[PDB]
């Protein structure tokens, strides 16, 4: 029946709440607030919990619904793409590259590998690279000592060569 | 000032209050106050009547029947301007009294049930609707009755058609077949009309010819005599026609619904369509349709008379009226209180269909309460027509008059025949009957010319909805002042003069006397007369009753100036016109713009808050001064006090001004002194030019203030919040916020500063691997939390004056779900006037600054006096809008006799009564110069020469008494500022009455460089501060096409729009010096690819070998 | 590379379509209401349209672009641009064929 | 101003211009003679007829006594001559006196309207969407392809060249020229990308996808919308 | 002439019929992703059918369903239109609306594009212009040439990078 | 010629 | 030509990006390269109102 | 106008040639600096700005130049197309 697919003791409660509005209109003569709907639902319940279901209960919305002047528009044609980098994002993070590179370019090429594995690839790296260190190398507490001087290394140019200060926004 | 009164026509009845058609109509459709209780049907009475009570009973085992006892309301939960804070709906909860009744007769009744509560009128006659101010707007539509139309598909006869107004009411057609018979519409469901004529009770052998004595060819009447025997098998041959062919076991289903119920009347006993159908047809009615409770069969006095007449149209002359659809005794209109009525109907429709539904899932004696009515299908039955309906609408109040013409409007749209249909030239058109009724010219201009219309000032609308129009008996030539308001039918039956027929006291004093008979301008003796219009007034809208002169400007012309008034900005140096109508007065009592005191009294405080007065009772009453407040449109409003401590007032005296009244006189723009003749062509094509005197008197200054809102909402990702902690490289863009996130109250806020901090969780909280180490170079944070922050977009902000803050629920607020809270920034500025603002006069004479002057080049006279501003000759003799020219001319003999004037609509100053006052004014302007010690100027001299010879001026007379000549034709010597030397040829100025009208922001000033883009089709997007791209269309692309321009084309449509990696490289590419890039393949065409392919077809694009060509370069191609 | 100079539109064969497709939609299902990732075999599905972050497979193995091009062991899903989900086309094969309305109720029937 | 008292109006302004463009029979339909000769007039009290007469050829036109006659007794007229007032029917003269002559009566046709209002534009502009209305042709004996065809007049520098000389095919293709109206002549176009873009999307796809059409962008629209 | 008939439906790419969360954890899609949902259902359904041997006239009745469906999907209409059962008995936008827009068309319209370099304003005469110029207003200028703008700026001393002249202008 | 357009369930009866 | 006049027409501003597109506004688009109608042949940018008027007098 | 538009119309036999060759030496105008420029020092294109007049900038324009002076060659279908675009970056440097 559902768009987003559900499971079925989900239907279930919202069935249950859809139910339970009922009485509490007409009980009441007002429509329910979260935290009378919630009391009237059982034990597991809470306002917040009410409230994120009927979220969760709802239609949703057709893109293709037309907008007051009905003819032209439509819901979608309002919707902007968050996706991909526009022209000035894009142009940025591709001279950030290319200016990142021209910065560690000037150092050990075993210290430059260093911080690309510690980020400058895939993964955080918590501890992960101080295990295999650097596939071959002393580990742990005296790679710990390289990131330092690696970084210190970047703010003797940096400090003097202001290429990478602008980026920081 | 002292006022000069013009011209003698007395009118012996005031205008109507003028939000009555509003106001009334409201007030006698819930009943709330006046009537209690048991008291009067007419309103939500009738809608609940007609509905209850409501039967579903088999005497024997069970038995469910609703009634209706009662309707009570009266606790609107908030104040009035409350609903406005918290974007609320200022209404009130409605109660009934219900009592359900069973077979065993439960003696137990039903008492009150909210389910239900409904909008609440406000004192000028609008709404408040989700925080917003509304105005429904009143309809046309066709009346019920029998009306007798021609054939359009046929050049020789003609339809009859009988039209009820339910929402499940039957327009039945009576027709003559293409050959001859009787075609009979009831849906589209096309039937041999005869049938019905038996089930009546008498059959063809009693009056077919007897009543239809003169059918000479009733040969359509004719048919079955051996069915038209007995009643019973009368109606069972017929109902094969309601299909699908269901047995006559139940035979008098439809018959029982046709007859007297909620459904076949036009309306409720008798009134409207009977009260024609009589004069129409014979004579009498059956209530409302055909009435009979326990007889034989079926009563008719409906189609017998119906028959007859298209008979006696069929006929020589006797009847023989042929139906003018556009008739104003025809069509009648659809006011709020019926509107909303007939949509509390459908509320009531949806109720009891779920109540049906609950006698099946419901036991017996297990709910008697209200334990199966619902407010759901009735509450937003209702909620949607004020929100969502063609007819309800943004309240207009851009200025008190704003306010008052839209409430004041007409449309054709909506529920009635609208747009697509347009009967072109049709409609749009104004009827003989208009006269009085509708104003002929207050229309809007463009295409909805016609449809959307406008009430004439002393027009009425009656109980049964058609409108009606003031005028005075005349009985022998003398003039009563016994007034009578006729409808559109009634009119046409006399002989009624015109207003400015000449009196001598009461008598008629002319020999001859025009008049109209049935719309027909006729010349009269006075004895033949039988009615005279009130006033000229009575003929036009209340707008167009502003426009002095009227009579001399064309009417396209003054059109657009009593439409422009409407866009009238109220200035914070506002006055009243030089030269006014009347109405300017009355106008701003009725629009409840300005203050009066409502009893005689004395002045106890005053401070531009409150005003406190101590009326002769000894009540102190305190009268909060609505201060600085934001209309619909952005435009302020706010009450000044125009009174002292301790100052006498008489009842109805002033107290506060409105925001475009100057002592209760509308005072909707400046008087300003305006030289027409051409300036450099800086006037060329209706622009304007303009003194920066102007600008330093705070002339044309206006006070605008602008909402921004921002919402803090919950998230999948985590809440977000208002906050002065904000992560950038910046303090000094944090200066005037401290307060918490909100920007001070007080603060200078230019474009791009922060009206509100606000930080999101972002971007499913990754941070780049490339923006990782760049942070760590720089003592690294790397925070979750993201800047969106509210700011003011381009294009300005100004100074802030008010913020509000509503959260969580709590207060008495009930937000959108998943918002935590909002807050709003309110923005004023003072608007001076500038270069593209728009300025007009009230004869539509319309033009935009292009040039401000300073002082020193103005064309002054020769008293040093320079001019404000300078309006082109070449702007009037096409426009024929002639009024301005003498609106100038009164105004400049009122400039220097220090007076303005009551000019009234056709009636008025009349050139020799200006040409005295310009005499008296050409004493002070000119008089005093011998008593000074001056002469006449060498350069006054020089332009008489050349005055004389264009024959203005006489020759032999002496240089002053040639002047005065001149400036009786309203001409006046003026210099040059840039020369000192004169204007060869006299010059035209005086006082002109200007506005400044109305800025719109899809009108401001708008520019793109690149922004967002749609998400789905990826074409440039208007963000929040940054604006969309404009649009080009073909007709833009023929353009182009025409020019051989193939490049720029090839650029519009892709670099600068589709194209994706196209517009990067672009940027890219120009932010680097290189030149752009050609262009690929925009995405308006590899989706329509996809589309086709979505639709099992193959669309391939091919190189000059036939070889296809990959348009999505191996994004598509697979494996 | 080379300039297009011609638009040709033909009827689709069963192996055309069958041609472009990246995959069978399976089921009826959408994205996962929890999590908001695009079900399996559904018609989301990462796995038959393509990634939805650029250059990063569904799991999570695999991202950077220094992968660019392969098909991951573990979620089944290519490492490419992510835009590449607004071109990939699936498929649905019928348990029974039928006939395309076009080739039909436009007068006079194509087919009859 | 005073003059609809019943009879039927020739069109004017805009709706007269499309009238043309479009043409389609004219309101007031103008009879014309259909071969030079010579006027003979005969009629009752009812009944009212021209003949049209040379030596073999005698042609009668019957018309009703509404019509207002342009040509006196013994008089000379040409084929396709009007011989009563009203707008003459293109279809009906392109019959009498072929192309040239209803392109010619188009174009003034059009014009008095334009120069009426005191618009001044150059024939040419009104010749060349003229050209358009008679682009295509019937065909009424085949080459190689079927009876009617209603189809395209410059595919013929082969195509009525092929019959004893280059490529040889048996029949010599004759054809009928053929009047139609912009919007007509505007479906039939060989690019189908213009074809889809103007009224009745879904027939002309369901057509060229069956046909396998290629569009060779000659025009402008397939090569912008491109 | 048989590929007329279809035995596999084709599927257009999801990102252009999206799954967008909007406001309020509510969501909004195209109407496609619904019409293709009830055909998969009912391919599904009839697989089982078939495999379980079921009576050929509940068949008969799966495989109208699904002529049906396909209908609907792709030129939704043509015989008595499908709608989202609550909301309203609007009729759901299928391929062929979708495509030329259900409005006769293509023609009327609904026709054009939005674009990068642009802007709009009130106009005002410029007796002063020789009549190859045009009077811009700068803050109207210095948006529309923006990009080029920042260029200049780099090759000026009032700018290091672009992104701080970027910066600039903000 | 829209007469048997919409059968379903009336034919599955 | 624009039929524009002064009571608050608004125009929209392109701007040709490319050194193409750049030549075919300056040289086939520009103002005072297109002073005849192309419909008549007669010329378009023409004196026109107070300008006339002045020359007139 | 543009100075010498009616002469720059003279040495073409299209309209659209004129702006064709223009737009395509400005493009090479501008590709190889505007080293190529087959216009003297003396009556090289200028500006105002700052204060001290340094080349005009605008590359559309330097074509139309060069054009009137006649030091320029335009054709259908001259040299080949490749022995085109590393002949003119022998002479002037591609950087
Ligand atoms: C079957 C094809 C139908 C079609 C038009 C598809 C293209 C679509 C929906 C788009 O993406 C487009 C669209 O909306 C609008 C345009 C421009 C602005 C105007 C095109 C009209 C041109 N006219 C002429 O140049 O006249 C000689 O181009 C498109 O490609
Ligand atoms: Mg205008
Ligand atoms: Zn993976």
């Amino acid at each position: 029946a559902r768009t987003i697919r559900i499971p079925v003791h989900m239907v279930e409660t919202i069935n249950k709440l859809s139910r339970t509005a009922r009485q509490l209109q007409q009980e009441l003569g007002r429509e329910p607030t979260y935290e009378e709907i919630a009391e009237a639902m059982g034990p597991g319940w809470d306002a917040k919990r009410v409230e994120e279901t009927l979220k969760i209960a709802q239609e949703p919305v057709s893109l293709e619904t037309p907008i007051g002047d009905e003819k032209d528009s439509f819901y979608g044609d309002f919707i902007p793409d968050e996706h991909l980098p526009s022209p000035v994002d894009a142009a940025t993070q591709s001279l950030l590259s290319e200016e990142l590179e021209k910065a560690l370019s000037k150092l050990s090429e075993r210290e430059a590998m260093v911080l690309k594995l510690r980020k400058g690839l895939i993964d955080g790296r918590e501890h992960t690279l101080e295990e295999v260190g650097a596939f071959f190398g002393v580990t742990r507490e005296r790679i710990r000592q390289i990131e330092n001087k690696a970084l210190r290394k970047l703010k003797y140019h940096e400090s003097r060569t202001r290429k990478l200060r602008d980026f920081l926004d | 000032m002292e006022i000069k009164r013009f011209g003698r026509i007395r009118e012996v009845i005031p205008l109507p209050p003028l939000t009555e058609i509003q106001v009334e109509s409201y007030r006698r459709a819930l009943q709330a106050d006046v009537p209690p209780e048991k008291r009067e049907n007419v309103g939500i009475q009738a809608a609940f009547r007609e509905t209850f009570p409501i039967e579903e009973e088999d005497k024997g085992k069970g038995g469910l029947v609703l009634d209706f006892l009662e309707y009570r309301l009266g606790e609107p939960p908030f104040p009035q301007d409350e609903c406005r804070e918290k974007d609320l709906t200022y209404q009130a909860p409605l109660y009934a009294r219900l009592q359900l009744i069973h077979k065993d007769t439960g003696l137990i009744k039903e008492d009150e049930v909210f389910l239900g509560h409904i909008p609440l009128m406000t004192e000028d006659g609008s709404f408040i609707i989700n925080g917003a101010d509304r105005v429904i707007v009143s309809q046309i539509h066709r009346s019920p009755g029998v009306y007798f139309t021609p054939d359009p598909a046929r050049p020789g006869r003609y339809i009859a058609s009988i039209i009820p107004l339910p929402k499940r009411g039957p327009w039945i057609d009576l027709e003559v077949e293409p050959n001859g018979v009787v075609s009979m519409k009831v849906n589209k469901r096309k039937f041999p009309l005869v049938l019905l004529l038996r089930v009546l009770g008498y059959d063809q052998e009693t009056l077919a010819r007897e009543l239809g004595a003169y059918g000479e060819l009733v040969q359509g009447l004719m048919d079955e005599s051996v069915f038209a025997m007995r009643p019973e098998e009368a109606l069972i041959r017929l109902f094969t026609l309601l299909r699908p062919g269901d047995p006559p076991k139940r035979d008098k289903a439809v018959a029982y619904v046709y007859g007297l119920i909620a459904d076949p009347r036009r309306y409720d006993l008798g009134e409207a369509g009977r009260y024609k159908a009589e004069e129409k047809l014979g004579i009498r009615l059956s209530g409302r349709t055909l009435a009979r409770f326990e007889d034989g069969e079926f009563k008719d006095e409906v189609f017998l008379p119906t028959l007859r007449y298209l008979f006696a149209l069929t006929a020589g002359v006797p009847g023989h009226e042929v139906d003018d659809i556009d008739h104003l005794g025809n069509r009648r209109i659809r006011t709020v209180g019926e509107l909303m009525t007939d949509q509390f109907r459908v509320g009531l429709a949806r109720l009891a269909r779920g109540v049906r539904e609950r006698m099946l899932m419901g036991s017996e004696d297990s709910l008697t309460p209200a334990k199966l009515v619902n407010s759901r299908p009735l509450e937003a039955a209702i909620r949607e027509f004020f929100s969502r309906s063609q007819l309800s609408q943004f309240k207009d109040e851009t200025n008190p008059l704003s306010s008052l013409r839209h409430k004041r409007r007409i449309s054709a749209l909506g529920p009635g025949g609208l747009t697509r249909e347009r009967a072109g030239f049709d409609v749009r058109d104004v009827h003989r009957t208009h006269y009085g009724r509708i104003c002929p010219v207050e229309t809007p201009e463009g295409a909805n010319i016609g449809l959307i219309t406008s009430l004439a000032a002393y027009a009425r609308v009656d109980e049964l909805g058609f409108i009606r129009t003031p005028y005075r008996r005349v009985v022998g030539g003398v003039v009563t002042d016994e007034v009578v308001y006729m409808t559109a039918t009634e009119e046409d039956r006399y002989t009624i003069a015109q207003a400015n027929t000449p009196l001598e006291g009461n008598r008629i004093a002319a020999e001859r006397v025009v008049a109209r008979r049935k719309g027909e301008p006729v010349i009269v003796s006075p004895e033949e007369v039988e009615f005279m219009d009130v006033s000229p007034k009575q003929v036009f809208s209340v707008n167009t009753n502003l426009i002095p002169f009227l009579e001399h400007d064309d009417a396209n012309r003054a059109l657009m100036g009593s439409n422009m008034q409407t866009q009238a900005v109220p200035l914070i140096r506002a006055q009243a016109p030089v030269v006014m109508t009347g109405l300017e007065e009355r106008v701003v009592r009725d629009s409840l713009a300005a203050l009066y005191a409502e009893e005689d009294g004395e002045v106890a405080k005053v401070d531009g808050n409150r005003i406190v007065v101590r009326y002769e009772d000894g009540r102190l009453v305190e009268y909060p001064l609505r201060r600085f407040y934001r209309s619909n449109q952005g435009t302020a409003l706010d009450q000044r006090p125009r009174v002292v401590v301790g100052q006498r007032v008489r009842k109805g005296d002033l107290l506060a001004d409105g925001p475009a009244s100057e002592n209760g006189f509308l005072a909707l723009g400046q008087n300003v002194l305006v030289a027409i003749m051409p300036f450099d062509g800086y006037n060329f094509e209706d622009a304007i030019v303009i003194s920066e005197e102007l600008l330093k008197r705070d002339f044309y200054t206006s006070i605008h203030i602008e909402r921004y809102e921002i919402e803090a909402r919950d998230t999948k990702l985590g809440p977000e919040r208002i906050t002065r902690d904000i992560p950038h490289l910046s303090e000094a863009a944090l200066r005037d916020l401290d307060e918490e996130g909100v920007v001070r109250i007080g603060a200078e806020v230019k474009p791009g500063d922060i009206l509100v901090g606000r930080t999101s969780f972002k971007g499913e909280s990754e941070p780049t691997p490339e923006e990782r180490l760049l942070r760590s170079i720089f003592g690294e944070k790397a925070r979750d939390v993201k800047d969106t922050s509210l700011r003011v977009p381009p294009g300005e902000g100004g100074i802030v004056v008010r913020t509000v803050r509503l959260r969580r629920g709590d207060p008495g607020v009930e937000l959108k779900p998943g918002v935590r809270e909002v807050v709003r920034v309110y923005v004023a500025q003072k608007r001076k006037l500038q270069v593209g603002d728009k300025l007009a006069n009230r004869h539509g004479n319309k033009g935009v600054v292009a040039k401000i002057l300073p002082v020193e080049d103005m064309p002054h006279l020769p008293d040093g006096t320079p001019v404000d501003v300078i309006l082109n000759p070449l702007g009037v003799p096409s426009r024929m809008n002639l009024g301005q020219i003498l609106e100038t001319h009164l105004g400049l003999a009122g400039y220097f006799l220090g007076q303005r004037y009551i000019s009234p609509i056709f009636d008025g100053a009349k050139e020799p009564e200006i040409k005295e006052l310009l005499a008296q004014a050409f004493e002070v302007y000119f008089g005093k110069r011998k008593g000074e010690g001056f002469g006449v100027d060498k350069r006054e001299v020089e332009v008489l020469r050349r005055a004389e010879k264009l024959g203005l001026v006489t020759p032999g007379k002496t240089p002053e008494e040639q002047l005065k000549e001149l400036f009786l034709q309203g001409k006046v010597v003026l210099y040059d500022g840039r020369t000192g030397e004169p204007i060869e040829g006299p010059i035209v100025v005086g006082q002109m009455f200007i506005m400044k009208l109305y800025h719109m922001v899809e009108d401001k000033m708008h520019a793109r460089s690149t922004g967002p883009y749609s998400l789905i089709t990826q074409q440039p997007l208007g963000g929040k501060a940054q604006f969309g791209g404009q649009r080009f269309g073909e007709m833009e692309v023929w353009a182009l096409e025409a020019y051989g321009a193939a490049h720029t084309l090839q650029e519009m449509l892709t670099l600068k729009s589709d194209d994706i990696e196209g517009r990067n490289a672009a940027y890219e590419a120009i932010i680097k010096g290189e030149d752009v890039p050609e262009p690929s393949v925009p995405e308006s065409f590899r989706v329509l690819v996809k589309e086709l392919q979505a639709l099992a077809l193959d669309v391939q694009t091919l190189d000059e070998k036939d070889n296809p060509v990959d348009i999505f370069e191996g994004l598509a191609s697979k494996r | 590379k080379k300039e297009v100079r011609k638009v040709r539109i033909a009827l689709a064969s069963p192996e055309k379509i069958r041609s472009w497709s990246y995959g069978e939609v399976e089921k009826p299902e959408t994205i996962n209401y929890r999590t908001l990732k695009p079900e399996r075999d559904g018609l989301f599905d990462e796995r038959i349209f393509g990634p939805i972050k650029d250059y990063e497979c569904a799991c999570g193995k695999y991202k950077r672009q220094r992968f660019e091009g392969k098909v991951c062991e573990r979620c089944g899903v290519e490492v490419t641009k992510s835009i590449v989900r607004r071109y990939r086309m699936g498929h649905i094969e019928l348990a029974t064929p039928a006939a395309h309305i076009w080739f039909v109720k436009d007068v006079p029937s194509k087919i009859g | 101003t005073g003059g609809v008292a019943g009879a039927a109006d020739i069109t004017q302004g805009l709706p007269r211009v499309i009238e043309l463009f479009e043409a389609r029979r004219p309101k007031a339909k103008a009879v014309i003679s259909e071969i030079d000769g010579v006027v003979r007039i005969e009629e009752t009290e009812e009944k009212l007829s021209v003949f049209v007469e040379s030596e073999g050829f005698s042609k009668e036109y019957k018309l009703p006594k509404e019509a207002r006659l342009l040509v006196k007794d013994g008089d000379y007229v040409e084929a396709g001559q009007p011989l009563t007032r009203g707008a003459i029917d293109p279809h009906q003269l392109l019959e009498a006196k072929g192309p040239e002559a209803v392109e010619r009566y188009l174009v003034e046709e059009i014009q008095k309207v334009y120069r009426a209002q005191g618009v001044k534009l150059h024939d040419k502009h009104i010749e060349i969407v003229v050209r358009q209305m008679m682009k295509y042709v019937e065909v009424t004996d085949p080459g190689d392809s079927r009876l009617l065809e209603g189809q395209v007049l410059e595919k013929w520098d082969v195509e009525a060249l092929n019959e004893r000389l280059i490529a040889e095919g048996k029949t010599p293709v004759a054809w009928k020229p053929l009047l139609m109206g912009v919007t007509k002549s505007a479906l039939s176009t060989k690019s189908w990308l213009s074809a889809a873009s103007f009224q009745n999307t879904t027939h002309v796809l369901t057509e060229a996808a069956i046909a396998g059409k290629k569009d060779e962008l000659i025009g402008l629209k397939e090569n912008v919308i491109l | 002439p048989e590929w007329m008939i279809l035995e596999a439906v084709p599927v257009l790419p999801p990102d252009l019929r999206p799954m967008v969360q909007v406001d309020g954890g509510r969501f909004a899609t195209s109407d496609l992703n619904d019409l293709y949902r009830r055909l998969i259902n009912r391919n599904n359904r009839l697989k089982k059918l078939l495999a379980q041997g079921a009576p050929e006239i509940i068949i008969r009745n799966e495989k109208r369903m699904l002529q049906e469906a396909v209908d609907a999907l792709l030129d939704n209409g043509r015989r008595g239109a499908p709608v989202t059962n609550p909301g309203s008995d609007r009729p759901l936008r299928s391929l062929t609306d979708i495509l030329s827009g259900k409005q006769g068309r293509f023609r009327q319209n609904l026709l054009g594009k939005r674009v990068d370099y642009s802007g709009r304003s009130v106009i005002v005469v410029g007796p002063q212009l020789k009549l190859h110029q045009c009077g811009l207003p700068k803050r109207m200028a210095l948006e529309l040439f923006k990009p080029f703008l920042l260029k200049k700026m780099e090759e000026k001393g009032i700018a290091p990078n672009v992104k701080a002249a970027r910066r600039m202008l903000e | 010629p829209k007469i048997s357009t919409s059968d379903p369930v009336r034919q599955y009866l | 030509a624009f039929n524009a006049d002064f009571d608050g027409d608004q125009m929209a501003v392109h701007v040709p990006l490319s050194s193409f597109a750049q030549a075919e506004a300056r040289i086939q688009m520009l103002s005072a390269h297109n002073l005849l109608s192309p419909a008549s042949g007669e010329p378009l940018a023409k004196p026109s109102r107070d300008i006339i008027l002045g020359l007139y007098y | 106008a543009e100075p010498g538009i009616d002469k720059l119309f003279g040495m073409v036999d299209s309209k659209y040639r004129l702006t064709v060759v223009v737009a395509k030496r400005a493009q090479q105008l501008l590709r190889h600096g505007f080293k190529n420029t087959v216009l003297e020092p003396e009556e090289r294109p200028k500006m105002q700005t700052l204060e001290g007049l340094f080349d005009d900038p605008n590359a559309e324009t330097w074509a139309m130049k060069e054009l009137l002076t006649g030091r320029l060659v335009f054709g259908e279908n001259l040299v080949p197309e490749d022995r085109l675009q590393k002949e003119m970056e022998r002479i002037y440097p591609g950087e």
